[PDB]
């Protein structure tokens, strides 16, 4: 409706009978594979991203935002936990890291 | 000539891989809508006798 | 073909002008009308030969090799359900090309989600993609993860009923 691509904003100009609407968009580029997964099993227990995605750049697991790239390391802090490991089709296995246990482990 | 529709792209779809962006473009496009015309009047008796 | 009728038809001036002229306008509108519905995509997909799609089934919307038109068998049905100075004038796009366009534009919805609409075609498996729209409506992931089986019966079993009602109804 407002240019194509992901529409950020858009400009008004004057036209002889007429206006012209310059739209400002943000188009993705640069793309790249990652080996996905729905979701990650960590103590049998499934974790899901809280608003990203997983991503393999082929021996590690992170989660990203969906429209760029940022990988992060997978904790509970980006991920909720919902049921075991047994229901959730294509689960993988890997870490999750959690941010108190330096504080009780020192 | 036949027209051809678009130029010929396979996604590379698996069950197991995505596509992450890694970069962007900010795209500015134009869109040049009509809002009004000529504001017109004819006087039917003068156009038509005179 | 008679010249007298002509004759006196001059002396009426540029009436046939405009006629023709609004008659044109239209025809081109038809087409430019087509060529905003549908050409609304500049490459043309297709899906992958496997049609592993975590369990969903998009056999009656997807192009039929089997047919000489690639028409789905929702399209075929659709179509076969519908039934002196004159001339008309052929679609610029058959209806070959049209049907191509809903069948690049399917394969990019299965296969791309919606990044193929505002930009380059990023590959996403599909339960992913329904997990996506699962959590646009304000349902969270888990759901749509746990419960994929009984949602790809669901929408098999409509896409069916939808393909029943559509050629059971005049
Ligand atoms: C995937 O990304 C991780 C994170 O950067 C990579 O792990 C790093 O690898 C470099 C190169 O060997 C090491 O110097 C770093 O110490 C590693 N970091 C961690 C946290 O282990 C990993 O190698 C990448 N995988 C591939 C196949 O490129
Ligand atoms: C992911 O981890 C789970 C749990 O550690 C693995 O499930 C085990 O698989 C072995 C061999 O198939 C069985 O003997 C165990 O009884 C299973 N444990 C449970 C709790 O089910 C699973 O195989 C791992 N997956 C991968 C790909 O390594
Ligand atoms: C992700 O990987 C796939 C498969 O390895 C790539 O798809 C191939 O792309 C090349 C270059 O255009 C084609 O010649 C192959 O036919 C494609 N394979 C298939 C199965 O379609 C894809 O390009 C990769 N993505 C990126 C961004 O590099
Ligand atoms: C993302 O894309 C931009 C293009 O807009 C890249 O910026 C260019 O980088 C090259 C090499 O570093 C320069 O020669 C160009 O002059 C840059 N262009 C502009 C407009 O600044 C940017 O480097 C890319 N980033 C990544 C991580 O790929
Ligand atoms: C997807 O759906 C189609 C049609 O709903 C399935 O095709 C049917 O397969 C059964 C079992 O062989 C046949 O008895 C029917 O006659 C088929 N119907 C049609 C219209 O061809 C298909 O098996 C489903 N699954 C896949 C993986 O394509
Ligand atoms: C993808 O399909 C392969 C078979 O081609 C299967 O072994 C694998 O488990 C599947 N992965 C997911 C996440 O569905």
């Amino acid at each position: 409706f407002c240019g194509k691509g992901y529409h950020l904003m858009s400009f008004p100009q004057s036209a002889p009978h007429g206006v012209v609407f310059l739209h400002v968009t943000y188009v993705p580029a640069h793309e790249k594979n990652f080996t996905t997964a729905p979701a990650i099993c960590h103590d049998g227990k499934a974790h899901f991203p809280r608003e990203g995605v997983f991503v393999s750049n082929g021996t590690h697991w992170f989660v990203t935002q969906r429209n760029f790239y940022e990988p992060q390391i997978i904790t509970t802090d980006n991920t909720f936990v919902s049921g075991n490991c047994d229901v959730v089709i294509g689960i993988v296995n890997n870490t999750v890291y959690d941010p108190l246990q330096p504080e009780l482990d020192s | 000539y036949t027209m051809s529709l678009g130029a010929e792209n396979s996604v590379a779809y698996s069950n197991n891989s995505i596509a992450i962006p890694t970069n962007f473009t900010i795209s500015v496009t134009t869109e040049i809508l009509p809002v009004s015309m000529t504001k017109t009047s004819v006087d039917c008796t003068m156009y038509i006798c005179g | 073909d008679s010249t007298e009728c002509s004759n006196l038809l001059l002396q009426y001036g540029s009436f046939c002008t405009q006629l023709n002229r609004a008659l044109t306008g239209i025809a081109v509108e038809q087409d430019k009308n087509t060529q905003e519905v549908f050409a609304q995509v500049k490459q043309i997909y297709k899906t992958p030969p496997i049609k592993d799609f975590g369990g969903f089934n998009f056999s009656q919307i997807l192009p039929d090799p089997s047919k000489p038109s690639k028409r789905s068998p929702i399209e075929d049905l659709l179509f076969n359900k519908v039934t002196n100075g004159l001339t008309v004038l052929p679609p610029l796009l058959t209806d070959e090309m049209i049907a191509q366009y809903t069948s690049a534009l399917l394969a990019g919805t299965i296969t791309s989600g919606w990044t193929f609409g505002a930009g380059p075609a990023l590959q996403i498996p599909f339960p992913m993609q329904m997990a996506y729209r699962f959590n646009g409506i304000g349902v969270t992931q888990n759901v749509l993860y746990e419960n994929q089986k009984l949602i790809a019966n669901q929408f098999n079993s409509a896409i069916g009923k939808i393909q029943d009602s559509l050629s059971s109804t005049p």
